[PDB]
């Protein structure tokens, strides 16, 4: 939930109260009666605790931040899923153990030079969840570097269709490309469904990108094409415009009529919203309420 | 028979606390006339007979 990790370091170890040891220029803030919200408050406390806060604050205490410094690492590193959470109370029992043994003038600079990279310079972190070549650029441009750029038939629609993939990849943060056994796949979403063949699919389409077929013929592509490659046309049907693979071909009619497939569901939800909430407006069986609704809609 | 008078009081389980404070009461730890010797180094001695 948070974006930075030093501070529930900064939450975690230090005094929610205002102390002179730590932050100074608060505590001085309030001893001379200089604040805008309550000034006069320190007057009315007793001998018991002006003099503690008064007299560490015109001098103050030489306290130790190599235990608040390990927890902005510790932290850093169990954010990334670096370690268990299981784990951190005993790499903070190790790494405290280390930057006291080896301890010097220069690990007290270092580990201050590592509380600032896992600040700043961990926005490739936050880079990466937008761009997502975790599993989407640079595992894909490995199988753009296998499938073969020599098509017979329909030499200028193949490379307008992975180009229209790779777009498919690059503005969806949650679909990932991977390497499981000789062939690689394609989730549209983390715990999510929908995993195409894609080494089954571009074989599939191999062979088939020119066809000029025509418009009365239906149930064929059973004995030709592949239902993943029919849900891989349906999983590159919205980022697919009218100028990628024009009229004619027979991807034509497949890309062409899965996105009036997708334009009908897309206006027809509105249409279920409404059944659906006027069935407590007047009054009517929720079991019946279901069965009627879908037959008009499929 | 005539009569003289002769009294006491039983009360044991328990101290005698005398407060060092003010007002005599307990009013905090850190007493009332207490903290007036926080960051006073001064040697007082007491003879409590």
């Amino acid at each position: 939930q948070q974006v930075d990790p030093a501070m529930l370091a900064a939450l975690q170890s230090q005094p929610s109260g205002v102390t002179p040891s730590d932050d100074w220029a608060a505590a001085m803030d309030r001893i001379l009666a200089l604040t805008t919200r309550n000034p006069e408050a320190f007057r009315q406390q007793p001998q018991a605790n002006r003099f503690s806060a008064i007299l560490e604050a015109v001098v103050p205490s030489r306290t130790n931040p190599t235990h608040e410094k390990v927890l902005a690492i510790v932290n850093a590193l169990t954010e990334s899923k670096a370690i268990r959470k299981d784990e951190a109370g005993l790499i903070y029992n190790a790494l405290l153990e280390r930057v006291a043994r080896y301890n010097s003038t220069n690990v007290q600079a270092n580990l201050d030079r590592l509380t600032t990279d896992v600040r700043e310079a961990v926005a490739q972190r936050e880079r990466f969840m937008h761009d997502t070549n975790l599993g989407s650029q640079v595992a894909l441009n490995a199988f753009l570097s296998t499938l073969p750029a020599n098509v017979p038939r329909g030499q200028e629609d193949y490379v307008s269709f992975i180009s229209a993939l790779r777009l498919l990849v690059a503005e969806v943060p949650q679909s990932e490309v991977y390497q499981s056994g000789p062939d690689y796949f394609f989730q549209t979403s983390r715990q999510g469904l929908q995993t195409v063949n894609l080494t089954q699919a571009f074989k599939n389409l191999q062979g088939m990108w020119g066809v000029r077929a025509p418009v009365g013929d239906r149930a064929t592509i059973s004995s030709l094409l592949t239902p993943n490659t029919r849900l891989l046309l349906l999983l590159i049907a919205p980022f697919t415009n009218s100028s990628t693979i024009s009229r004619d071909s027979y991807l034509g009619h497949l890309i062409t009529l899965y996105r009036e497939a997708i334009g009908q569901t897309q206006v027809d939800e509105q249409t279920f919203q409404e059944i659906t909430s006027v069935s407590r407006a007047l009054g009517q069986q929720d079991t019946g309420s279901l069965e009627a609704t879908l037959n008009f809609l499929l | 028979v005539p009569s003289l008078t002769q009294k006491k009081f039983l009360c044991d389980r328990t101290m005698w606390r005398i407060p060092f404070s003010s007002n005599f009461m307990s009013m905090g730890a850190l007493t009332d006339l207490g903290q007036n010797m926080l960051y006073a180094n001064s040697a007082h001695a007491l003879d409590m007979t």
